[PDB]
């Protein structure tokens, strides 16, 4: 676990903005 | 020999607050839950991932209708999403109110998916 960066952890929901 | 950590076992409990706070302050506008397969769900398949950011504006029939439409769920099968282990939240609650009302001591919410009324 030395390396590590801003991985895809939390996925959004899908909207219309 | 391999070990499927959940998020919780790669985050520590310090990391878990952290997390949450820190979206809190990136995202204010989404809230953090977990969307974990429950451990008996052998027809339906396990989600991509298990942290979701959704919008405080939205209701459970977006929520339910969004993890269908990723996990390509059936339209011959159906299926319940259970809050904190509970099953007592009607589809057209708004989240934010759920939210406050299940919030964990760490700040986090937890809910469960399954193909079942009744456990």
């Amino acid at each position: 676990n030395s390396s590590g960066s801003s991985e895809d952890s939390f996925v959004e929901i899908r909207m219309a903005e | 020999g391999a070990m499927g950590k959940t998020f919780k076992q790669r985050r520590t409990f310090e990391q878990r607050v952290e997390d949450v706070r820190l979206i809190r302050e990136q995202h204010p506008t989404k809230i953090p839950v977990i969307i974990e397969r429950y451990k008996g769900e052998k027809q339906l398949p396990v989600l991509d991932k298990t942290k979701f950011l959704v919008p405080d504006h939205v209701n459970m029939s977006e929520l339910i209708k969004i993890i269908r439409r990723r996990l390509q769920l059936n339209a011959n099968q159906a299926f319940f999403l259970l809050v904190n282990g509970h099953s007592m939240v009607s589809v057209s609650t708004p989240i934010s109110e759920v939210y406050e009302s299940e919030k964990d001591e760490d700040g986090f919410l937890y809910m469960v998916y399954a193909s079942q009324e009744t456990f």
